[PDB]
């Protein structure tokens, strides 16, 4: 059901929720561990014998 | 890091105050009412107890020994 | 070593969110009761068109 | 007579470290440690 007009505290949860799973430096972490993950492996296959 | 020994504006003794606080907190009341139950008057003191944070916690979760 | 204030402190804590999550929701419920004018001079929002 | 003790990191053990020694616990085995406080009369004044 619909929320009205009762939605300055449950605008708020969601916020909290998304802080909670995904850090503030989240997109660092990210980057770094795709870069662990598969970049190191590309740049090692893709060079030529 | 730990609660003041003085209200800086005021001066009043809020030190012996930090337990007792925390104690009305946890048994029923609201802060509104634990500080006048204290004794907080002035608005001055009052900041004391609420802005207060308490970091000694965290600090003595790094024991030097054991 | 944490049985005193280290966990009374947690205790106080947990007990005091919980109680301000209970304050917002019937604050929000409080508010949304109290519908019966809103008269104010200090509030504006846009409306185009 | 005074053979400079220091305190192990994560031991907090004291160990007895002279000139020319490695610098290790006297157990285990880390390559931290801090000194102790000086002897001397540290006197404040609570101002
Ligand atoms: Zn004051
Ligand atoms: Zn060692």
């Amino acid at each position: 059901e619909i929320t009205p007009d009762l939605w300055q505290e449950a605008c708020w949860i969601v916020i909290s929720s998304y802080f909670d799973e995904k850090g503030l430096v989240r997109q660092q972490l990210d980057s770094f561990d795709e870069f662990i993950q598969m970049s190191v492996q590309r740049i090692v296959e893709d060079a030529p014998p | 890091m730990i609660i003041p020994v003085r209200c800086f504006t005021c001066g009043k003794i809020v030190g012996n105050k930090w337990e007792a606080y925390l104690g009305l907190l946890q048994a029923e009341y609201t802060e509104g009412d634990a500080l006048d139950a204290l004794g907080l008057k002035r608005y001055c003191c009052r900041r004391m107890l609420l802005a207060h944070v308490d970091l000694i916690e965290k600090l003595l979760n790094y024991a030097p020994l054991e | 070593q944490r049985t005193k204030n280290i966990s009374a402190i947690s205790y106080i804590n947990q007990r005091n969110r919980e109680w301000n999550i209970v304050e917002s929701e019937k604050a929000l419920v409080a508010e949304s009761h109290n519908m019966k004018n809103q008269q104010m001079d200090p509030f504006t929002r846009r409306q185009c068109k | 007579q005074q053979p400079m003790i220091y305190i192990c990191g994560e031991c907090h053990t004291e160990n007895e470290i002279k000139s020319r020694d490695p610098i290790r616990c006297r157990e285990c085995g880390y390559r931290i440690m801090y000194k102790k406080r000086t002897k001397r009369l540290v006197v404040f004044d609570a101002r």
